């Protein structure tokens, strides 16, 4: 197995069972096995939400380049069918739906193989071969019968890359005031101008933007003013 | 008030020192019986470096502040002593030797320090005490004598 | 090993871990004698209970005060409650001493003789004034829901939670006191003030906390 | 083990399946003592039944006689009966009934006999379910109807507290509030009225007035827990 | 044992009849700690001047090292995200945790891998020695992996540290006397060697 660095002995609790295992854990937070399981679930959740977020920013920049994603949540920028929607009700929808699904998944964490069964239409079920990869209706096309391992590694690697690139999206979104592709094209405008050496230190985000009734406090990741 | 707090802190330091040297690190006999080392360190360190340090304090705080107080200005308008340490030009206003810095000292041209290291005799006629320049010159000579 | 108040030092000899909230914290060795430690156990529990109840009072009254209801802030409620209804101050204080003295004396002489008040001297009551442990006087009056005589390990969990929350409340009430002495304003007003400008409204800006 | 709340979890060691409608819901462990559990069992049954009767009262009261604000109804219906006389009749009658029932609780199998007419005697029962003249017949079976009554009861208790808050925020009845909410689902929820942010917090205004002058001596009317609304 | 150069005329490394804070196993530890902080501080005192002279940071910065806000009389800088006191409280708490735990490893070796500290426990085991803990984080990459190379790295650490300590004393003395930055002194002295020295700057 290739390591995360040349000439580094691998830890004893990282053997190769999990995917994307390079033996890299300098802080040793995965010493406890239950900790290793819960943090594995954390890595999978972060990977998958981050991949969705990266594709979201990218495709919104490809399709309609007017939508600046960092400002896209304000209640007047939303698309065709509704443009003055009450954010309280929208928050209610999101709250109930996401609560149901995430509480269900947590219950799958505490008791392995206990919430597979459909509570309403009782002849439905999904077989999870490993914890965190459900399958079944979550695999409507069935790409998960060839060894499943290389697809685990591909998923987790692409996810790590997506997490880093998404924090890039937010960071240079707050530094230079432009989206991702706009920043790439503006860097291809002149490479020596428009650099990190010049644009940082200026954090173009407002202090507190107003939504319909309340005032959200806003923070940038580093004090630039 | 600051001096009071400092004194109390030093007192606690002394009691802790006593506890330490009787209970935790207590010297042997032959530490005590080295009287010659004790003579060297007392004569040089305590007496001499105390004299030299206090000469420093007089030259840099007590001479100018008392010069202003005896000049007649009320004590609040007098600059704080750290302004006297940091700003050379105020000392250059009071005693012009300070405008040359410490160049006279290291080239043995000590005659240019005759503005704040004097030898006049009697008393300060406006005050009733000794001349403080004499006092500073005195501690400087004392320190050289004891360090020798 | 137990979690110690100072990772690395062994805990003192008189503290074992049978108590609740036992972290081995005793640098001055104030509880070396078992009777003295027993008395201090009761003292900590009582101070904690009054502190929890008091801090709940302060926080709830301040929440009602910032929102426009007309509640006074806690440094003013005594004056306005005594003044506004009709209440004479000293008679209220005297009745406080009557009732508190009665109940508190019962507690004291239950500490001296551990099972004495369960005799029937008070009006008719037997085994509802018998103590369960040191400072845990659970009966029908003091544990009416009945949590102490079921799920013993879970009850130990409740003991641990009580002591931790009590200690937190004690230093919280100390916070209310010193905070009002420094800023001269209400506590949740201070919370909103710090929450508006965290980098520039704190203790290092009053000029009273650090006089440097 | 039939289902349980949050299915897949483990029930507490003191809840087993003897009672109707038990599902292992005791995270606080408030039913560890059997002697507590009997009193709390009776408490649940009685609260459930009062809530069912009161919720049906509120619904049907709005339906049959609309535009009579149930939250004000005391200031309303006043009759040639004095309110003092009504309070007296309620006091004595309800005092009798509750004392009899509680005597049955603390001493089982004692108050089964009619005091006046010595012929009639209530048959043996399980506590909280007297039977006899209190239930002429059973449609269906007992062990299911116990579950059904506890379910409709818990739902009813939640329904009444929903009624109270739904009146103290909006100011209308239950069905009228339902019409208002179906008129604009996105804009009339509890999340659409108030919110708390680290910057600021806003609460709904209380529709219900201050001290109510019923007959000169005013009744102070507060809303429940005014200072902690959203 | 590192850095032993046959020095020490005043005789402080005698184990016989030693105690308190003067002993071989505390003076060496103090040397390495001072060396590490001195390396860090030396680079920190130079960096704004060299980075600002090469044009990499703006001119709001490029201030001399005694004008950061360390000595408010000598000059402070407004533009930090808070007051220097609010910075200082954070410093107190953080350095308290770090230095205090380090002390606990010195007094009781190995006693920093038992009590729960957010799972950071395999990292703080330490080793046989107390000035070179190691572990997965203090030794990220396994530098040297052997014995013949470890002494060389320790020796280079020591010699660089001693050089750094002398350098930092130099920065202090120069900042007292001439009142300018260290890179400013290097520029001025490399301009005119004979006409810029210590003895020309006796004023
Ligand atoms: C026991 C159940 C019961 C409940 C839940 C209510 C509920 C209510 N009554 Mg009602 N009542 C109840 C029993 C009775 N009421 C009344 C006669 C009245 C009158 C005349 C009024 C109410 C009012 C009220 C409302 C405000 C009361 C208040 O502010 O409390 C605060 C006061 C106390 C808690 C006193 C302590 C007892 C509230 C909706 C008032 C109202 O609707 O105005 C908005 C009002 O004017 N009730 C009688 C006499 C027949 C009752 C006897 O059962
Ligand atoms: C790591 C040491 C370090 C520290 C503590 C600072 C501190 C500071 N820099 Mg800075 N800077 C540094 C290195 C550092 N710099 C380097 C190496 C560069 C070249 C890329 C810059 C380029 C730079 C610019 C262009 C500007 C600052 C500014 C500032 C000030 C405001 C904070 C800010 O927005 O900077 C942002 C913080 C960073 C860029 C640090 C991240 C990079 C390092 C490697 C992380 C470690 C603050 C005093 C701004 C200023 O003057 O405000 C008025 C400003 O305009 N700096
Ligand atoms: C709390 C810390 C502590 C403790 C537990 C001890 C304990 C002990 N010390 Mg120790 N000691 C301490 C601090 C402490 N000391 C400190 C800080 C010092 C440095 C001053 C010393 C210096 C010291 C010496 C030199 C000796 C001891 C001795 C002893 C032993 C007997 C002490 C005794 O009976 O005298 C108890 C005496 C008193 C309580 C008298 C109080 C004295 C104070 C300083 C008077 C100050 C008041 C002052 C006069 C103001 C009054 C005004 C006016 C009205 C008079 C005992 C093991 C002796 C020993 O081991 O014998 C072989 C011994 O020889 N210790
Ligand atoms: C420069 C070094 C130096 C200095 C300043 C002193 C100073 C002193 N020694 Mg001393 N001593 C020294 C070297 C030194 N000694 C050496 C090398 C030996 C061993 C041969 C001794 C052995 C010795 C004995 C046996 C005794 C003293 C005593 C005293 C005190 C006399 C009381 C007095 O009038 O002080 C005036 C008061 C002051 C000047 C206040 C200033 C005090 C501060 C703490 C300065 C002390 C400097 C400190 C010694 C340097 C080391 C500090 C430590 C943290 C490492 C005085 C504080 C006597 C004494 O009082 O014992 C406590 C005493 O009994 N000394
Ligand atoms: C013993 C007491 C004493 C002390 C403390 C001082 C101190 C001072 N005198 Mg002075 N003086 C004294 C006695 C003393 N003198 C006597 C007896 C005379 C009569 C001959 C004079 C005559 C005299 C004149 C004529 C002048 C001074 C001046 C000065 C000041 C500047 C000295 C200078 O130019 O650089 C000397 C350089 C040094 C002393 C080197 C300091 C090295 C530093 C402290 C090391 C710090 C390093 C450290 C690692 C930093 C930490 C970094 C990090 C932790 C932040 C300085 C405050 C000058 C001045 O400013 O006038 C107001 C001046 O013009 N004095
Ligand atoms: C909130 C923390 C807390 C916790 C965990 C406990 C825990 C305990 N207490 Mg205790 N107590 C507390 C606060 C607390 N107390 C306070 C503030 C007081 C002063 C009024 C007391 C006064 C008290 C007495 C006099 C007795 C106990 C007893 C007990 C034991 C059994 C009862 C029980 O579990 O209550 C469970 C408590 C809760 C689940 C807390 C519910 C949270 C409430 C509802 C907060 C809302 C109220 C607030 C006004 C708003 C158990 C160890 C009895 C005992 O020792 O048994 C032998 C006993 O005799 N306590
Ligand atoms: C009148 C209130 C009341 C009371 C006394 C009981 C009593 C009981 N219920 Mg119960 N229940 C109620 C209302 C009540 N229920 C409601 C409204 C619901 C629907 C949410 C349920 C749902 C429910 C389930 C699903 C289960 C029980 C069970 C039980 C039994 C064992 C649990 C126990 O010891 O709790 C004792 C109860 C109390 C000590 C009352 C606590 C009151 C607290 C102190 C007030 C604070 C509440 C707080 C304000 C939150 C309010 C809700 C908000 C939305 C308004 C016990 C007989 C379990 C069972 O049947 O096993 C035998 C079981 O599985 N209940
Ligand atoms: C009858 C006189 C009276 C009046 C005018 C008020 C007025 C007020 N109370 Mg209140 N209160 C009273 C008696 C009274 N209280 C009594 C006797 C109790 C103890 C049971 C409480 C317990 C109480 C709590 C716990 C809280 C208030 C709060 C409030 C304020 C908001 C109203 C609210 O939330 O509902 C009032 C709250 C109730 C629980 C309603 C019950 C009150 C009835 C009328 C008591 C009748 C019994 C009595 C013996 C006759 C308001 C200023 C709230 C507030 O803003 O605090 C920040 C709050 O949190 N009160
Ligand atoms: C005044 C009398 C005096 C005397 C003679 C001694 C003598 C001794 N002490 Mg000691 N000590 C004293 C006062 C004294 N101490 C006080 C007041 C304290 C409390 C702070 C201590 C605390 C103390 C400890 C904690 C330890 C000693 C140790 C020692 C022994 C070795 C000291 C050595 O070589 O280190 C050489 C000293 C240094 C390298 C330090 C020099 C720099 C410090 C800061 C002192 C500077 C003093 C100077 C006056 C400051 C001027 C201020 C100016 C710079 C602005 C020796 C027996 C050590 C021991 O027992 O080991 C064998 C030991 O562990 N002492
Ligand atoms: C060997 C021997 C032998 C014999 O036997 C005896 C004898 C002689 C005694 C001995 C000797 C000794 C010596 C010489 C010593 C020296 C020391 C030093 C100098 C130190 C420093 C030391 C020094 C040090 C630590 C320093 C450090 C520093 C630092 C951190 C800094 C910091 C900073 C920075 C970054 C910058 C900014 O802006 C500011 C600040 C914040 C401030």
């Amino acid at each position: 197995r290739k390591l995360w660095a040349p000439g580094v002995v691998a830890p004893e609790y990282l053997k190769g069972d999990l995917a994307g295992d390079y033996g890299w854990d300098p802080l040793g937070l995965g010493a406890d096995p239950t900790a290793l399981k819960w943090y594995r679930q954390s890595e999978l959740q972060h990977a998958r939400w981050a991949m969705l977020g990266v594709a979201g920013v990218l495709v919104q920049e490809i399709v309609k380049p007017d939508v600046y994603f960092y400002e896209a949540g304000l209640p007047q920028n939303l698309p065709e069918p509704f443009t003055n929607i009450n954010m309280g009700g929208l928050l209610a929808w999101e709250f109930i739906l996401m609560h149901w699904v995430e509480v269900r998944r947590w219950q799958d964490y505490k008791n392995f193989g206990s919430v597979n069964e459909d509570p309403i239409f009782k002849g439905n079920k999904v077989p999870n071969p490993e914890m965190g990869y459900p399958g079944g209706i979550f695999d409507p096309f069935g790409f998960s019968k060839g060894n499943l391992k290389e697809l685990q590694t591909k998923e987790i690697k692409n996810g790590r890359l997506a997490m880093i690139a998404y924090m890039a999206f937010i960071l240079q979104a707050q530094a230079t005031g432009k989206g991702p592709l706009a920043a790439l094209s503006a860097h291809l405008s002149n490479p020596f101008g428009n650099n990190i050496l010049k644009n940082i230190g200026t954090c173009t985000v407002p202090h507190s933007v107003d939504v319909q009734g309340l005032t959200i406090p806003l923070t940038c990741l580093w004090p630039g003013s | 008030y600051t001096t009071a707090i400092g004194g109390l802190v030093m007192a606690a330091a002394m009691f802790f020192a006593g506890w330490f040297h009787y209970h935790k690190a207590a010297p042997k006999l032959e530490w005590f019986q080295n009287v010659e080392s004790m003579l060297n360190h007392h004569l040089g360190g305590l007496l001499g470096l105390g004299s030299l340090a206090w000469a420093g304090h007089q030259i840099h705080v007590s001479l100018p502040v008392n010069k202003l107080l005896d000049a007649g200005v009320d004590p609040k308008e007098i600059p704080l002593p750290h302004d006297l340490l940091l700003n050379r030009a105020i000392m250059a206003d009071l005693y012009p030797s300070f405008a040359k810095g410490i160049a006279p000292f290291f080239t043995l041209n000590w005659s240019e320090y005759s503005d704040f290291l004097t030898f006049k005799g009697g008393l300060n006629p406006v005050t009733g005490g000794l001349w403080l320049s004499d006092t500073a010159h005195h501690h400087v000579a004392i320190a050289v004598l004891f360090l020798v | 090993v137990r979690p110690v108040w100072f990772p690395g030092n062994p805990p003192p000899a008189h503290l074992d871990g049978s108590l609740a909230g036992d972290y081995g914290f005793d640098p001055l060795f104030l509880g070396q004698e078992p009777q003295t430690l027993k008395w201090y156990v009761q003292a900590e529990l009582v101070h904690g209970r009054f502190a929890m109840l008091g801090a709940a009072g302060i926080i709830l009254t301040s929440i009602g005060a910032k929102v426009g209801l007309g509640f006074p802030e806690w440094y003013d409620a005594g004056k306005v409650v005594v003044e506004k209804n009709n209440i004479d101050f000293p008679t209220l204080m005297v009745i406080q001493f009557y009732l508190m003295g009665w109940a508190e004396t019962k507690r004291w002489y239950d500490f001296k003789n551990p099972g004495s008040q369960a005799d029937g001297s008070f009006l008719g009551f037997t085994e509802e004034f018998k103590g369960l442990e040191n400072g845990y006087p659970g009966g029908r009056f003091f544990d009416p829901m009945g949590l102490s005589r079921g799920d013993a390990a879970k009850y130990q969990e409740y003991k641990q939670k009580e002591v931790k929350n009590g200690r937190l409340a004690m230093i919280a009430c100390l916070g209310f006191a010193a905070q009002y002495a420094a800023t001269g304003k209400g506590p949740l007003d201070n919370l909103a003030d710090h929450l508006a400008d965290p980098n520039h409204v704190n203790f290092a800006t009053n000029g009273v906390s650090n006089p440097i | 083990s039939r289902p349980l709340w949050l299915p897949g979890s483990t029930p507490p060691a003191h809840l087993k399946g003897d009672l109707p409608g038990d599902f292992g819901f005791d995270p606080l462990g408030l039913g560890a003592n059997a002697e507590s559990l009997k009193w709390f069992k009776e408490s649940e049954l009685v609260h459930s039944r009062w809530a069912m009767a009161a919720v049906a009262g509120i619904l049907v009261q709005e339906i049959v006689r609309p535009d009579v604000f149930w939250y004000n109804a005391g200031k309303e219906v006043e009759s040639p009966l004095g309110p003092l006389g009504l309070l007296a009749v309620e006091f004595f009658l309800m005092h009798w009934v509750e004392v009899r029932r509680w005597q049955d609780l603390r001493k089982p199998g004692s108050v089964d006999q009619d005091p006046i007419f010595s012929q009639y005697k209530l048959p043996p029962h399980e506590v909280g379910y007297p039977g006899g003249v209190f239930a002429p017949f059973i449609p269906g079976d007992l062990a299911e109807l116990k579950v059904k009554e506890i379910k409709n009861g818990r739902l009813a208790m939640l329904a009444f507290v929903g009624f109270v808050m739904a009146a103290q925020v909006t100011g209308k009845g239950p069905i009228a509030a339902l019409q208002e909410h179906l008129a604009d689902p996105w804009g009339t929820t509890i999340f659409s009225k108030a919110a708390v942010v680290p910057g600021q917090a806003v609460a709904p205004p209380c529709k219900i007035p201050a001290s109510v002058s019923y007959k000169g001596i005013e009744i102070p009317t507060p809303c429940f827990l005014q200072g902690l609304w959203p | 044992l590192p850095g032993d150069f046959g020095f020490d005329p005043l005789g402080l490394l005698d184990p016989v009849n030693s105690g308190g804070f003067i002993e071989p196993k505390w003076l060496q530890y103090s040397e390495v700690i001072h060396a590490r902080w001195a390396m860090l501080g030396a680079a920190g005192c130079i960096a704004p001047e060299v980075l600002g002279a090469a044009g990499l940071i703006p001119d709001a910065t490029n201030i001399k090292w005694f004008e950061s806000g360390v000595i408010p009389p000598a000059g402070s800088y407004n533009g930090y995200w808070a007051d220097p006191y609010t910075i200082f409280f954070v410093e107190i708490v953080a350095m308290q945790f770090a230095e205090l735990r380090r002390l606990q490893d010195f007094r009781y070796p190995g006693s920093m891998g038992q009590q729960y500290f957010l799972g950071l426990e395999a990292i703080f085991k330490g080793s046989g020695d107390a000035a070179y803990p190691g572990g997965p984080f203090f030794n990220l990459f396994n530098l040297g992996k052997t014995e013949a190379a470890m002494k060389e790295l320790k020796l280079k650490e020591i010699k660089n540290g001693r050089l750094a300590m002398l350098a930092m004393l130099g920065y202090g003395a120069q900042a007292v006397m001439t009142g300018k930055g260290p890179f400013q002194n290097l520029v001025e002295h490399l301009a005119d060697p004979v006409n810029n020295n210590i003895l020309t700057n006796f004023a």
